[PDB]
This record gives C-alpha cells, structure tokens and sequence, in this order.
C-alpha cells in the first residue's frame, strides 16, 4: 500500500549534522516528488525543502539555506534528508512524503499540483533532539 | 478629471467607425477623448501588477574569505596540488615564483604554486523573471462635468479601477447612468516579457532586459540555489596579489553595489516590495463607446443667476477650467454655457463639458473649453444675461500646430509604430503607415541599436555630411532621413 | 511570502454543532488550498483539496468553500472523534506553507 | 566589471525619466575633457597624427575626435 | 483567418478539460471561442515572418 517508515528518533549535540531516513512503498518510487516537513512541539507545520526521486533534483526553504542536503537511493527506494550545524532549536519532528506530479525534475505549480502532500499518505515522522 | 495639470496629455477628437478608437496609454501619461456625442471620459493609468514571478539568478555584490590554503611543490616536477581545490565551493588558483636552497628544498627555479580559499556571500541580487501571464493593468476612467473638489486627486472613487489581465479580455466597464463602456487590451503587444528582468536589489529594483542580465559579470548562481553555495565565475571576483616573488595572496574584491548602480543607469528602475509595483511601460487598447448616454437628456435650461467662484485656470493651452456654484430653484437642469467672439455672434469655442449640469444643487460644478487663440468672451448668462467673463487666449494657431507636430514627434519616439496606431481608423493611410515604419524603422532604428547620447548624434552628423557630398539624388534617403532620425532621436532619447 | 492567515486559533464546541474555519491569503492563491485534520500523536491527514473537495473516504459532513485570499471549512454535525488540530495550506508559488492550526474541545 | 556595460541605448526607454537623469551623458563628457585636461601631450601627438594620415581636412578632424574617444 | 486543428474539436461526457491545437497568422490573432453571449475572446500574438 501507499505507505513510508521512517528510521527511528535520535538525538545529537549542537553543531552536529543528523541523517533521517525515509522508506516508501506502494507505487513507482519514481512517479511521486518528495518534501520534508517539520514541525517543532510548541509550533505547527513548516516546510524545509524538496527532493525528486527521478533524476536527483532538489531544493530548499530559505532559512534552512546552506544547512540541509537531501539524496536518494532508488534501488532501496528511499530518500535521505540530512541537516547540518545542529541547534537546539533544530529540535522537533521531522516528516517525508509525496507529489503526483509531472515530472522529470522538482518544483511544479501550474501541473496538476496538491492533492494530500503530507496529510494521507504521510510518514510516522521521527524525532530528532539538539541536546548537550 | 483626474488628467488635469498632468500636462503631457492627449487630446482625441471623435470616433467615427460606428464605434471604435485606438488609445495608447501609459503612466505619467492620460488621455481626454471626445465625440459629436458621448460624455468626455478620460483614460488614467496607474499601477502594473505583475502576480507570479520565478527566480533566476543570484548575484552576489560582496563576500568574504576565510581558511584558504595553498601550496606549491618545488620548481620543475609537478603542478602543486591541495584537497580542498576539490570542493569548488573553494576558489583556486595557480601561480609561479621560485624556489631553491632558501625556500631550503631542490633544485633551484621558478615553482608551481597554488591556493584556494573558502567563499561565502551576503548580500545577493534576486533577479526573476514573469512570463506574459500572471500580470495585470489596472485604469481608471473617469468622468467630467462637475461633483465638485478635483479636477484632480485621482484618490476617491469614480472611473472604478476597471483591472484587465491578458488572461480575460473585452474589458467590460460601468460607471454610474451612461457608464457602459468596452474596452480591449493587448497587452501581449506590451513591454514584450520574456526579454524582461525584475531585478530585487535590498529593496530598490530594476527592470531590464534579460541578454544583458545574462552576460552580466561578477559571480554566477543559479535559481535553484538550496545550500548550493555553488557559484560560477570568482575569477572577476576576489584578485589575487602576487608581489614581486615569494608567496602570493587572495583579495576579497569589495563591495560594487554603487557601481552595480553606475552599470543600471540607463534602466528605468522598479519599486518592488510586496508582489510588484510596476509603473512604466505602456499598453494600447481599443475604445467601443457605442453604449453610452449623454447623461441627461430632456431638461430645461438652468433658470438664471449663476455665482461664481475662482476664476480662470488655463492649463498647457486649452482646456480653461472654470468652477461655478448655481443659485436658484430649478434643480439640475442644463447650464446654458457658451464662449463666443466679440457681440455680433460669430460664436465659436468649443466646451468640454459636453452637456454640463446641474447637480442636487449646491455644490461647486465645474467645467473646461477651449477658447480661440486669441480673444475670448465667454457667457454662461441668459435671462438677464447674468454674466459674461472677458478672457485672452495668447498663443496663436501656427504655433499649435508646431509643438503638436512636436507631440506627435516625441510619439513617434518613445513608444513605437504603437504610435501610429495611437489614432483611429485613418483607414488605409493609417494602417500602411504603421506597416512601413514598422519593418522599415524595425531594421533602421535598431541595428544601430545599443547606441548612447554621444555615438547617437555624432554618427548622425557623419553620415549627413556624408550625404552632403553625395551624387545621384540619393543625398535625400541619405540626408534629409539621415539627420531627421539621426539629431531628433539623438536629444529626445536618453532620459 | 504567501502569509497564511487561520482563524480561529481554537474553538470549544458541543457535539452536532457546525463549526467553520476561515483562512485568508496575503496574495490571491486561487483555487489552491487545503484543509487538514491531524490528531495528536498522529501523522496529519486529508480532508480537503483545492478548497473545494472531500476526499474519497472522508466523511461527508465536511466541506470547503472561499477563492481569492479568503476561505472557510465546515463541519456540518460536530462528531466527538472529530476531536484534532486543523490546518488550511496553501501550495501557490511554492514557498510551500501552512496555516497556524486550530485546536478543537468538545462539549 | 558593472563599472561599464551601463545598459544605455539597449531599448525600451519610456515617456518618464529614467535614473541618472540628464547627467550621465554631461559626466561621460566633463570626464574625458577632464583626462584631457590632465594629459596635453597625448593630445598633440594624437592630433599630429591627424595631420599625417589621410588628411583630406574632414578626415583629420575625423580621426581626431576619435583619438580623443580612443582614452578608455 | 486562422487555420484549426483539432478538426471538428468536440464536447466528452461533459466534465474533462479538452484541448486544442491552431495555427494563428503571423501577427496579431484574435481567438473566439465564444457564441450566445460570445463568451471568451482572448487575444494573442505570433511573432516571427
Ligand atoms: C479628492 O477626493 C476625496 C474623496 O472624496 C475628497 O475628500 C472628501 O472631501 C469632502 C469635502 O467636504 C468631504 O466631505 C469628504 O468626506 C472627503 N472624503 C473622504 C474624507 O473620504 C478630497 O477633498 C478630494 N480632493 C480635493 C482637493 O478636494
Ligand atoms: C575555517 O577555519 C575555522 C576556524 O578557523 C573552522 O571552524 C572552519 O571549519 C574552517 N573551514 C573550512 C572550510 O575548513
């Protein structure tokens, strides 16, 4: 089925640089776009960037500029989001999911566009702590 | 209202083809029009909203270095290397000194050496792009005759805000009574996007034209961005000294923005904050009045005893806006206004009211005409006459006719063969004009395009001496072309 | 960028009752918005699409409803596991966004 | 770098002003005279150079205005 | 004058978003596809020579 395991919660100290993994299954790896959402326990959603599965383009949010690499393994058909320079503040959880899209590479707005990008057929999340 | 004062406008006299006009309009600019029937409405322009914009490219105007190694291997075998030239988030560079038994090592001659250093900027430039969707006119048409406090203050609300996108079209308007209005865009046929630049500084903006943009030096990246830090270019960036000949050194280049600013003269710039501001460019749309009342019909004429207040107001020449306040019973019933010579009525001027009137009464009307080159009577009195203002209009026809060749000679410039369509329906004449200045202007104004103040007007008195001393009549496709293009474009343009 | 505006921040209700979201856009976002439903502990869910539309699966008494920068969600009978945060997201442009959330308290 | 290529004749233009505004062109000018000012010799060598080659009057005065424009 | 190729464009079951291909002059072109209140015009341009 429509379906996503991320790897279990972790913690790390400040500074340092944290790998999350995100599983899926269901369909073609390939035929859906992913992004990463986060959300912080006293705050709600906020979105930190984006990575296609075909072809291995990407993108970013502004404030996690310089800070987040996102890769992939498609034989295992899986997506890795990485973040680096780790602060308390990055503290929260982190969650992974899809797009129908067009596609070759990843952005789109005028295709199709919407369509429970995270709210359906969304991850377990992970939880991740900046601590000492 | 509403174009009053703004000079620089754009008087249009009559229709015809049973319906339409062809207005071209742009910003600073307004249009007053008129017909043998039809309320005079005028054209006002005012901001461009472009909604959608994307993102290419990131110029960065300052940096700063940090780390940078280097290394050099002794002075034959080998080219020095370092791990870091690896990440090319590094900039890198080869050089040669020396080397020998005081650098302590081989040999004896001119080394190979290197360095990189670490790269990182704040401060950007966020230069996007808009394709010929997502971006809208907004107009006000507003129109005359009286409601009283501006000819002026385009603030308040009477010619709506009449938005257009390209996406829709026909521009169905309405105001009050008469208001139905049809207007088309063809804003496909404006600023020509796709060639176009929005370039976001830390906050002032600029539009210009993308090849430029594009060739453009100083540091390289791309839209995507997303932690890349990946930038092109560095060389015209960050110098690298090497005093006379041990070691050498990397130079953070230093800021530009200023010159950046120098480089974008010759641009009309653009206010961005939220979304866009756009003001500039230009737009034409075509004027269906078929649909519209005189508003007001069937009345008598005023009763008697007018009051006036203020006095005479000539603007640029024309258009004579006088106020006046009505006392008397007989509610809004027509103002017997009237601008006539010398008694013996030879009565010429012509009114641009047309069809004033009385409102709910009190209240400051208003009114503007156009009187003669010269002396001028001017009567909105009648039962006992009530009253007569003497008015002199200086100036005189030739004149008129001479700076509105000059109008007409600046529209030529600025906006292009558009220009020629700025009229209505010259039928053949018209359309072959704007065909033949089209392709023809199209290859000769530009090509010799890219051209500035200096090179304009000095090639333009080579090339019309050049004809001076030509044979075979050809002097004039020389020459008399030559000079008109050549000197006319040459002061106008620039600005 | 797109500012997402939600409202109300939460609201206490009894069952049956119909409750109403509003979330209002800085720019015209069109016919792009979305309505969650996410209980606590819980990964976020769908409800609504384009602003418009229930998913298939989804109980009916939910809907959607609003076009330029303004919008509104309905619950037309409160039901108790309906107990969640909700959120409106707007996709336009892409500096993809969420709305703040609101919180629900049955009666 | 940006210090030239100032996006001048390009095109586009419109009815408003655009930025630097009747200036630049009068800089561009009081700039060179003011070099020239700074370095007379080149300028008589230049203009003796005028006098050498081609010559037919028009054409000195020609090469000469250029070889004022020749100074970046 | 443009020239139409869809030819014979037609209505499905109603709901689909169908679509269509043309050829315009090189120059200013006006699409209508329009009839009882006239509906939508849009205007366009094709550039070229
Ligand atoms: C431009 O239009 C505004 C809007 O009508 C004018 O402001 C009005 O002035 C009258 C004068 O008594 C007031 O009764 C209205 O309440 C004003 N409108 C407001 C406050 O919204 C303004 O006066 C006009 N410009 C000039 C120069 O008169
Ligand atoms: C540069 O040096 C600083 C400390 O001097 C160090 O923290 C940083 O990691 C270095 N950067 C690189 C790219 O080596």
């Amino acid at each position: 089925e429509v379906q996503l395991v991320q790897s279990g919660p972790d913690v790390e100290k400040p500074g340092a640089s944290v790998k999350v993994s995100c599983k899926a299954s269901g369909y073609t790896f390939t035929s859906n776009y992913i992004h990463w959402v986060r959300q912080a326990p006293g705050q709600g959603l906020e979105w930190m960037g984006v990575i296609n599965p075909r072809g291995g383009s990407t993108a970013s949010a502004q404030k996690f500029q310089g800070r987040i690499t996102m890769t992939r393994d498609t034989s295992t058909s899986t997506v890795y989001m990485e973040l680096s320079s780790l602060r308390s503040d990055d503290t929260a959880v982190y969650y992974c999911a899809r797009g129908g899209r067009a596609l070759f590479y990843d952005s789109y707005t005028t295709p199709r566009d919407g369509g429970s990008w995270w709210f359906d057929p969304w991850g377990q999340g992970s939880l991740v702590t900046v601590s000492s | 209202m509403r174009c009053i004062g703004i000079s620089n406008r754009d008087f249009v006299e009559g229709v015809s083809g049973g319906s339409w006009v062809d207005i071209v309009l742009e910003h600073g600019s307004c249009v007053t029009t008129m017909a043998k029937n039809k309320p005079t409405l005028d054209f006002e322009l005012i901001k461009t909203e472009a909604k959608h914009p994307a993102t290419l490219r990131k110029y960065c105007v300052e940096a700063k270095l940090t780390n940078t190694t280097t290394a050099s291997r002794c002075p034959t075998q080998g080219e020095p290397s370092l791990n870091e030239e690896q990440d090319k988030r590094f900039v890198c560079k080869h050089s040669m000194v020396d080397r020998g038994w005081g650098n302590g090592c081989g040999l004896f001659g001119k080394g190979g050496i290197v360095t990189c250093a670490m790269f990182t900027c704040k401060k950007n430039m966020e230069g996007k792009v808009v394709q010929p969707e997502n971006l809208e006119y907004t107009i006000v048409i507003t129109p005359h005759s009286g409601e009283e406090n501006a000819v002026g203050n385009d603030t308040g609300k009477h010619g709506k805000e009449i938005k257009v996108t390209p996406q829709s079209s026909i521009t169905e308007a309405e105001l009050t009574g008469y208001g139905t209005v049809t207007m088309e865009c063809s804003p496909r046929t404006g600023l020509d996007f796709n060639e176009m630049v929005l370039l976001q500084m830390e906050n002032k903006a600029w539009l210009v034209h993308r090849q430029w943009f594009l060739d453009l030096p100083l540091p390289w990246l791309p839209g995507a961005d997303t932690q890349g830090s990946n930038w092109i270019q560095k060389e015209t960036l960050v110098t690298f000294k090497n005093p006379h000949a041990k070691k050498q050194d990397v130079v953070v280049l230093g800021s530009q923005e200023g010159a950046m600013h120098t480089a974008l003269t010759g641009a009309t710039e653009i206010q961005m904050s939220s979304g866009n501001l756009l003001f500039t460019g230009h737009l034409k749309c075509r004027l269906r009045m078929d649909k519209l009342q005189l508003k007001g019909m069937s009345y008598s004429m005023c009763t008697g005893k007018f009051k006036v207040v203020k006095e005479i107001a000539e603007t640029q020449h024309g258009t004579i806006v006088i106020r006046v306040q009505y006392e008397g019973d007989g509610s809004p019933c027509k103002i017997p206004f009237e601008i006539m010579d010398l008694e013996k009525r030879h009565v010429l001027g012509r009114l641009i009211t047309v069809n004033p009137i009385v409102t709910e009464k009190d209240s400051p009307v208003n009114i503007e005409a156009e009187p003669p080159f010269g002396d001028s009577y001017i009567i909105i009195g009648v039962e006992p006459g009530q009253l007569k203002l003497s008015w002199f209009k200086k100036g005189s026809s030739i004149g008129q006719m001479f700076e509105t060749t000059m109008r007409g000679a600046k529209r030529m410039a600025i906006l292009g063969d558009t220009a020629w369509d700025f009229g209505s329906l010259g039928g053949v004449f018209t359309s072959i004009g704007k065909a033949l200045h089209q392709v023809f202007g199209a290859i000769y104004g530009a090509a010799f395009s890219g051209v500035s103040w200096t090179m304009k007007i000095l090639i333009g008195v080579v090339i019309t001496w050049i004809g001076m001393n030509s044979r075979s009549t050809s002097l004039s496709v020389s020459l008399v072309l030559v000079g008109v293009v050549t000197l006319y474009l040459g002061v106008m343009v620039q600005a | 960028d797109i500012q997402l505006t939600q409202s109300p921040s939460s609201l206490s209700a009894s069952v049956g009752d119909r409750v109403t979201f509003t979330c209002q856009a800085s720019q015209d976002i069109r016919k792009y918005l979305n309505w969650y439903q996410q209980k606590p502990g819980k990964a976020p869910k769908l409800l609504i699409y384009d602003a418009s539309n229930l998913k298939t699966g989804v109980p009916s008494r939910f809907s959607g409803s609003g076009s330029g920068t303004d919008f509104t969600f309905t619950i037309s009978s409160l039901q108790p596991e309906d107990v969640a945060t909700y959120y409106c997201q707007q996709f336009d442009d892409l500096p993809i966004t969420f709305g703040q959330g609101t919180r629900l308290q049955i009666k | 770098s940006v210090a030239l290529v100032p996006h001048v004749g390009m095109g586009l233009e419109t009815r408003t002003e655009t930025w630097m505004s009747s200036e630049g062109a009068w800089k561009h000018a009081q700039r060179i005279e003011t070099w020239i000012l700074r370095h007379p010799g080149f300028t008589i060598m230049a203009a003796i150079l005028a006098y050498t080659i081609g010559t037919t009057y028009f054409q000195r005065v020609l090469i000469f205005i250029l070889l004022t424009a020749v100074t970046p």
